[PDB]
């Protein structure tokens, strides 16, 4: 069953990205067992819902779902309401609203527009967050874009409280099509992932929001220029080559 | 048939999202959609 | 619970969905996930036989020099298929890809004349136009109309690096002196997916038509419409790759921000 579900996520790899959601329902109907795995495995489009309460809006994942409602970080409520649902310790809280307003302005500065949220859970001897953003590029032209960041970073604090060990698992997602269809029509998408892990100081002018942040940043830049290689380069060279 | 058939690709494909960290649910999914 | 019935529709769509030069990879997903042989054999065997003939899949047969496409426009039923080319049916498994027994067909419609003519001509385009590729021209009455049907293929496999693609098209000419009207459908298929899965899914429609005169004559004028279109495809998928890198892809995320400094974290901690 982890050899199910290795063969699962090699699927996954293989059946066109242009029905990620539909692949992944009907691949949970093929084999139920495995439904909890999928869920937090396969990275799907990010999907846009609004907290009612706050007026903002914020995304959806696996990582702020319980049951089949989804927790705001505006608002920090299930929606539907759930009577008892994951929730981050209140320390935990805390640092997840900086966390928040933090992406929401590093989102600004690199993204000039589209959603970001951020979820954190508690863990034995650390905890874990992830970190969300969608991006639109214009959709009223002949071609449009999208952007899915998927960034899952694992943090485990020393003893000491003064260093910490930072593990960095990112997907960026990247969609362009053409707005004719069919006929003409041309579809190029789907994801890259990657991993950084390091080992940082954590102090008050070094504190985990600044050092993940740093590790994010990096990772996305470097994947920016990487999708720029695999999907205008790589996949280019390859059509030219048919 | 029916029987595993051949890859020419040497190596199975790592998947890195199995290595990430699980958020414990307090109640599982009616739907995956 | 879904059924055994919805748990092999399920894997046989899967199947059919596989990537160009991944099907024995998604066989064998498919083939553990469902965990009953039996019944992935029943169930979707119609899947194995559609997926080699969407693709197009060349097959060589044993003795003769050029590879010939596994389509519908072949499928003679009972597991053969046409090599209309080299006058002979073959026995096609659809799961090991393979051709065995070659026996002689009858053809001789002289629909045949046309055939051969525009084989003939379409060969020595495929042959210049292609690095690898395949084709098969058919002849045949489908509701009382005399049609040449043309099927090109290439491919690239890099299964070690990664990556498959495939070229596809498809040509069918209907034979009405003067004016034939030619219908088509021209396909594309990347998959790229070391560490992640980047897939290129484009196809077009081409409408046109085409003065029928002899065979040779009316053949010759059918390959340039061919190449004119299939050209004018090519060259649009490059340019759609030149807006994409170009205007597209900057609009979603920027280099740097617009103090093209990268962020001070303090600032914004701040």
């Amino acid at each position: 069953s982890d050899q199910q579900l290795d063969c699962a996520l090699d699927l996954m790899r293989r059946l066109p990205p242009q029905q990620i959601e539909k692949n992944l329902s009907d691949l949970i109907d093929l084999v139920p067992s495995l439904c909890e795995d999928l869920l937090s495995s396969v990275d799907q489009p990010l999907k846009i819902a609004r907290d009612k309460v706050v007026g903002k809006d914020y995304l959806l994942c696996d990582y702020n779902r319980d049951g089949d409602s989804y927790r705001s970080p505006w608002s920090n409520k299930y929606d539907p309401p759930l009577e008892d649902g994951a929730m981050p310790s209140a320390r935990l809280r805390k640092l997840e609203v900086e966390a928040n307003n933090a992406f929401d302005q590093y989102r600004d500065l690199y993204f000039e527009g589209g959603v970001s949220s951020v979820y954190l859970w508690d863990l034995d001897h650390g905890f874990a967050g992830v970190i969300l953003i969608k991006k639109a590029g214009d959709g009223s032209k002949k071609i449009k874009g999208c952007w899915d960041s998927i960034h899952v970073v694992e943090v485990q604090e020393k003893s000491s409280g003064r260093t910490a060990h930072y593990k960095l698992t990112s997907t960026v997602m990247l969609w362009l099509q053409t707005n004719k269809t069919g006929s003409g029509t041309m579809n190029l998408g789907g994801s890259l992932t990657r991993q950084m892990e390091k080992d940082e100081t954590v102090s008050d002018s070094s504190p985990h929001i600044a050092n993940i942040g740093r590790l994010v940043e990096d990772m996305e830049n470097k994947i920016r220029s990487t999708l720029n290689e695999i999907y205008f380069g790589k996949t280019k060279d390859i059509v030219n080559g048919l | 048939f029916i029987s595993e058939l051949p890859s020419e690709e040497g190596k199975k494909l790592e998947h890195f999202t199995k290595l990430r960290p699980k958020r414990n649910k307090k109640q599982q999914p009616t739907q995956a959609a | 619970r879904v059924s055994d019935e919805e748990k092999v529709r399920i894997a046989a769509k899967f199947i059919t969905h596989a990537p160009p030069g991944e099907f024995n990879e998604v066989f064998n997903d498919v083939r553990l996930l469902l965990n009953n042989d039996n019944l992935l054999r029943e169930g979707a065997a119609h899947a194995f036989a559609q997926y080699n003939m969407d693709q197009f899949t060349p097959v060589k047969i044993e003795g003769y020099d050029d590879q010939v496409l596994i389509t519908e426009h072949g499928d003679l039923g009972n597991g053969r298929f046409l090599d209309p080319r080299n006058k002979i049916s073959f026995k096609f498994d659809h799961l090991r890809k393979e051709a065995s027994d070659p026996q002689p067909e009858d053809t001789e419609s002289a629909l045949k004349q046309w055939r051969d003519a525009c084989d003939s001509a379409l060969r020595a385009y495929v042959k210049d136009h292609y690095p690898n590729g395949f084709c098969t021209v058919y002849g045949k009455s489908i509701d009382g109309q005399q049609t040449i049907i043309a099927c090109i293929e290439s491919h690239q496999f890099q299964p070690k690096n990664f990556w498959n693609g495939r070229w596809r098209s498809e040509w069918k000419f209907t034979i009405t002196p003067p004016t034939a009207q030619v219908a088509a459908v021209l396909k594309i298929q990347v998959h790229y997916y070391e560490d992640g899965n980047v897939q290129l899914v484009s196809h077009k429609d081409i409408q046109d038509s085409v003065q029928v005169s002899s065979d040779v004559q009316t053949a010759k004028e059918f390959i340039k419409i061919i190449e004119n279109a299939e050209n004018e495809y090519q060259t649009a998928i490059s340019e759609n790759y030149q807006t994409m890198s170009d205007t597209t892809f900057k609009a979603l995320r920027r280099q740097l921000p617009v103090t093209r400094t990268k962020i001070d974290w303090n600032k914004i901690l701040s």
